[PDB]
RNA sequence: CCGGGCACUCUAACGGGACUGCCCGCGAAAGCGGGAGGAAGGAGGGGACGACGUCUGGUCAGCAUGGCCCUUACGGCCUGGGCGACACACGUGCUACAAUGCCCACUACAAAGCGAUGCCACCCGGCAACGGGGAGCUAAUCGCAAAAAGGUGGGCCCAGUUCGGAUUGGGGUCUGCAACCCGACCCCAUGAAGCCGGAAUCGCUAGUAAUCGCGGAUCAGCCAUGCCGCGGUGAAUACG
């Protein structure tokens, strides 16, 4: 009927609702290619399906907000992975080697006093 | 923090622009925080002593 | 063609071409081409004799231009110097007039860098 | 890397050809962190490879990269107080890194108008065995093996 | 240039604020100045009694000033007129018309402010500084006090060169957040200069 | 339908007072809707450590204000019996509206 | 490229003084420390001593000087 | 660039509005 | 948006979670290598935190303070000037020298903050800075607000130019008692050096460098390109 996945990447969330259908995806009321398609990595958001080679068995309704559109793409990837895993647990053994179920914990490092951007030490000449 | 300059507190500064702010504790002129009315040094000292409610060391 | 002086721009968009007039930037070029009803996209060599006459008629007497403009600016600076004003003093010495510092770079008003001993 | 051995970063495969080498070339094309612009440049260059060559742009790309890889380079060494240009072999990772860097750098030396044309022409010329990148390979393999007399300083 | 204040370093855990009240941004500075004047007038009048802490709490125009003194008999006075005069000066300085409370400190040798004050008094009486620090640390350790440390700054004994006498024993883990170390500071105003006295007392672990 | 906005500098005191209000209103009112987090207002202060130049230390502090949104439904006349004067907390400000 | 606002500001210190001089004649040097004031037409012909921080310079005002400030004709610094 | 008063990036860098950067 | 409901997202309190626990190999052990499971492992990432002491390091100019010195002035008030002086030299930065770019139009995603003698939606006048009117907001509920790079389309077509905006002329706005010395901002005109930088030298090992914008403290205003933070896109390399 419906399988849900959350996903998260670099301060971005994307509710992924997988409902068996033709294979067409809606993202915030817009098409998958009207939000994307100007971003080459967008196809990566559909990599979980290609992992199980379904690609036509699930329509997707995704509600994305947070960060920029690239982190949104990766959050959509993780959400599709989680919903697909909730569909059939036997898919985990097929998704774990690909690491699609891994949460990407890389976050913008906090800026620090004395430096310029959290690590860029101010230039000095000493003479 | 000369004593005469503690005349800053003045109901008649003769002009709105001339009215600046000073540290009420040490009489400082610069780095005078408006929320506390203190300078930065007295801010640090009273914050260490714990005399500023809710003021805690930041770390993130 | 020859518009508003002895200057002739050629073989580019009419607005960018009018930019080569001394009293005219991009705003004045856009304003002229707008009030004259001329497509700013056409090249200069693609202009009608009537369009050139129209643009010339408008620009020639609607603002002050090359000769009178340079003479008026020189007269303004000369007046500032003659009245003994502070700005006239800054012009007299070749220093910044608009309140910039001189202990450092402000070199574009002082020309080349005349290094000395020390 | 003093304590550890600094294991190599594993890049994500390409979204089109599935090759990590294409991704590394994208990254060497990338400027100021503009990934999408670099991808536009490279894929438009690939569309230029076809309709100019019947061969798939992936094969031309890989053959050019193979033609740019140097076999021996020359590093400096301080011996007896003097500095010598010692020849020595090149690890495959450094071969790939120098190949991609030289490809991009020689492509931007071309007189072509837009970037995709520069990269496409450089890839084609390097695949058929010419261009600035192959000139760089020849110059390095000339400097090295031009100082064969220092081969015992290999270290 | 190191060793930040421990009380401020532990204001989150194992140490609470002396002033605990809420105030908007338009009123915080005024109540803060008021608390500062309160503590100023308090530490000038009750020094003979040995006050260790002055806690101030506000709800609405009412202030529960709790003064922790080792000897409440001095702050009370005869029959309780001293506290009357002090509340009078309190209501005169601040028109808030608030009350006042006194708390005895059992074993005043466990409150670092009073320890530092005792050391400073001894220094002002021209007492042997090294022996003073040793005796103070001993008196602290000999009643609970899993750790003790007393530091005295330059011009020890009236010398021309500034020194620092260390004289500590026990356990003082200053980097342990859950240490619960009481910290006190006192001054010795001498004919030859100024002496800084720091007191650390360690007790409790969690 | 009574708006309650608690604010303070200590989350423990606000939480305890909110639970006290909830338990004092459950026995005398209707099903309380519990408190709502009402995100924190953080105000930071960056200040050089030393009294002189020493510009690259800055030891910044923070002051946070937490808020609570009890918002009891059904303001029954029996609810204010156990309420409107029963409180331990001190450093907590209360806002009440209709 | 300079301007202040509508309602040009002139210090009323010497404003009354110059018109009081015009009311009876053409009295000699006037000393003024208000160099911030703006030149008005009713000052043309007089000679205002403007304080440059150290002394009073005898700034004589002409017709083409209207609009400027007294300090523009009283330099404060010495160079070479 | 960001130093031209009469550009969009110039207004953004200087943090101002005007003829070359309206407010819709 | 209303009815409607706390599943999800978020918000903020508590708690769980990773300890070389498990598997294989080595090892006397500690541990090391690899693997499984897992959101994450071998210090998971980042802070706060920086010993006995050293530099007779820095600051009596934040404050406190010993001694010395001035007390019809070395104290005090005020107006104005100065700290913004320019033959020159260096340090830290900002903006660039362009087509992986510039410009115009349309359009799409963020976090952290600030806001009542305040933020100011919106309407009108104005090319605009802005002014007049005026809604809301004690503020997860209103406002600052537009994020920018990005995407889509179009213009420019390698030229000191639709690169770059210094300098100067002129006309204005706002703060303020008052913008001459000596403010920012708007508009018209002006269009400089600069074609990637000698010897030399600096930062950074992953969401880092690079690049893009956003806020804040002080502040009437502001010379902020500073400083402290925030998020967007996101590399190269490490034989030794
Ligand atoms: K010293
Ligand atoms: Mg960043
Ligand atoms: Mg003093
Ligand atoms: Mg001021
Ligand atoms: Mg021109
Ligand atoms: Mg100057
Ligand atoms: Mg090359
Ligand atoms: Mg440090
Ligand atoms: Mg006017
Ligand atoms: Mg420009
Ligand atoms: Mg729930
Ligand atoms: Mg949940
Ligand atoms: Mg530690
Ligand atoms: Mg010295
Ligand atoms: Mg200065
Ligand atoms: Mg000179
Ligand atoms: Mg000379
Ligand atoms: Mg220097
Ligand atoms: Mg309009
Ligand atoms: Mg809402
Ligand atoms: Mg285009
Ligand atoms: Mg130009
Ligand atoms: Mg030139
Ligand atoms: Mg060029
Ligand atoms: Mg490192
Ligand atoms: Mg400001
Ligand atoms: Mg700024
Ligand atoms: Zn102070």
């Amino acid at each position: 009927e419906q399988y849900y996945g959350t996903g998260r990447r670099k301060e971005a969330v994307a509710r992924v609702f997988l409902r068996p259908g033709n294979g067409k995806v809606t993202v915030n009321g817009q098409d998958f290619n009207e939000y994307f398609q100007g971003l080459v990595r967008a196809v990566a958001a559909l990599e979980p399906l290609r992992a199980v080679d379904a690609l036509g068995h699930f329509d997707a309704y995704i509600t994305v907000r947070g960060g920029g559109k690239s982190g949104q793409i990766d959050a959509i990837k993780l959400g599709i992975a989680r919903a697909l895993v909730q569909y059939n647990p036997d898919y985990r053994a097929k998704l774990k080697p690909l690491g699609f179920l891994t949460r990407d914990a890389r976050v913008v490092e906090r800026k620090k006093y004395g430096k310029h951007k959290a690590r860029r030490a101010p230039q000095y000449s000493k003479r | 923090a000369r004593k005469a300059l503690i005349e800053k507190a003045k109901r008649t500064p003769k002009f709105k622009v001339r009215a600046y702010t000073r540290c009420v504790r040490c009489g400082r002129a610069r780095s005078v925080y408006r929320f506390f009315g203190l300078c930065r040094i007295c801010l640090r000292e009273l914050a260490h002593k714990g005399q500023l409610p809710g003021v805690r060391k930041a770390s993130w | 063609a020859r518009i508003a002086g002895v200057e002739i721009p050629r073989n580019k968009r009419v607005d960018v071409a009018l930019t080569y007039i001394y009293g005219i930037g991009k705003a004045r070029a856009k304003e002229a081409l707008e009030k004259t009803g001329i497509n700013p996209a056409t090249r200069v060599k693609d202009l009608t004799e009537a369009e050139v006459v129209r643009l010339r008629e408008y620009v020639e007497n609607t603002w002050k231009l090359e000769g009178e403009l340079r003479a008026e600016v020189a007269a303004n600076i000369k007046r500032l110097m003659d009245i003994g004003c502070y700005r006239g003093l800054r012009h007299r010495r070749g220093l910044p007039v608009r309140g910039q510092r001189t202990r450092t770079n402000a070199r574009t008003r002082k020309g080349p860098r005349k290094t000395v001993a020390g | 890397a003093r304590r550890r051995r600094a294991e190599v970063r594993q890049l994500q495969p390409d979204l089109v050809y599935g090759d990590v080498l294409v991704t590394a070339f994208i990254n060497k094309i990338m400027r100021d962190g503009k990934k999408n612009l670099a991808a536009r440049i490279f894929y438009d260059a690939c569309k230029i490879i076809q309709e100019k060559t019947g061969q798939e742009p992936l094969k031309v790309f890989k053959q050019a990269v193979e033609n740019v890889k140097p076999r021996m380079e020359v590093r400096s060494r301080r011996v007896g107080g003097a500095n010598y240009q010692v020849p020595m072999e090149v690890s495959p990772r450094r071969q790939q890194s120098l190949a991609l860097r030289w490809l991009v750098q020689a492509a931007n030396q071309r007189p072509e108008r837009r970037a995709a044309v520069r990269i496409a022409h450089e890839l084609m010329d390097a695949a058929e065995g010419k261009g600035g990148a192959v000139k760089k390979k020849e110059d390095v393999e000339r400097m090295a093996e031009a100082n064969r007399a220092y081969a015992h300083y290999r270290w | 240039g190191n060793k930040i204040h421990p009380i401020g370093f532990r204001l989150g855990i194992t140490r609470d604020w002396e002033s605990r009240w809420y105030a908007g941004k338009k009123q915080y500075r005024h109540l803060l100045l008021e608390d500062q004047r309160i503590r100023g007038l308090l530490e000038k009048e009750l020094y003979s009694a040995g006050l260790a802490r002055v806690d101030i709490e506000r709800a609405a125009d009412n202030v529960a000033v709790t003064v922790h003194v080792a000897k409440p008999g001095v702050v009370i006075g005869r029959g309780g007129e001293r506290i009357r005069v002090l509340r009078e000066e309190l209501a005169k300085l601040t028109g808030k018309n608030v009350a006042l409370n006194v708390q005895e400190v059992q074993n005043p040798n466990l409150s670092a402010p009073l320890v530092a004050q005792r050391v400073a008094e001894q220094i002002e009486r021209r007492f042997a500084v090294r022996r003073a620090i040793k005796q103070a640390v001993q008196r602290v350790m000999e009643s609970g006090a899993k750790g003790a440390k007393v530091i005295v700054s330059g011009r020890i004994g009236g010398a021309e060169q500034a020194r620092t006498e260390w004289a500590a024993q026990g356990r003082v883990p200053l980097h342990t957040l859950r240490a619960n170390i009481d910290y006190g500071f006192a001054l010795a105003r001498t004919t030859y200069g100024v002496l800084g006295v720091k007191a650390y007392i360690f007790l409790g672990e969690v | 339908k009574i708006r309650i906005k608690l604010r303070g500098f200590d989350h423990k005191t606000l939480d305890a007072s909110a639970q006290k209000i909830v338990e004092a209103a459950r026995r005398s009112g209707a099903q309380v809707s519990g408190p709502i987090p009402l995100p924190t207002r953080v105000r930071r202060f960056t200040v050089i450590r030393g009294p002189f130049k020493h510009k690259d230390s800055r030891e910044h502090f923070e002051l946070r204000t937490h808020n609570r949104l009890v918002d009891i439904i059904n303001p029954n006349r029996k609810t204010i019996e156990q309420l409107m004067t029963l409180d331990l907390p001190t450093g907590v400000e209360i806002e009440i509206k209709t | 490229p300079r301007s202040l606002k509508k309602g040009v500001f002139v210090d009323d210190h010497l404003l009354e003084k110059v018109l009081e001089l015009n009311a009876k004649g053409e009295k000699r040097l006037i000393k003024t420390w208000s160099r911030r004031s703006t030149i008005v037409p009713e000052m043309v012909g007089h000679t205002i001593a403007v304080y440059n921080g150290k002394q009073h310079v005898p700034v004589y005002i002409t017709e083409n000087m209207v609009g400027h400030k007294l300090g523009e004709f009283a330099p404060t610094r010495t160079y070479r | 660039g960001k130093g031209d008063r009469r550009t969009r990036r110039g207004k953004i860098w200087r943090g101002t509005y005007g003829k070359y950067r309206p407010r819709k």
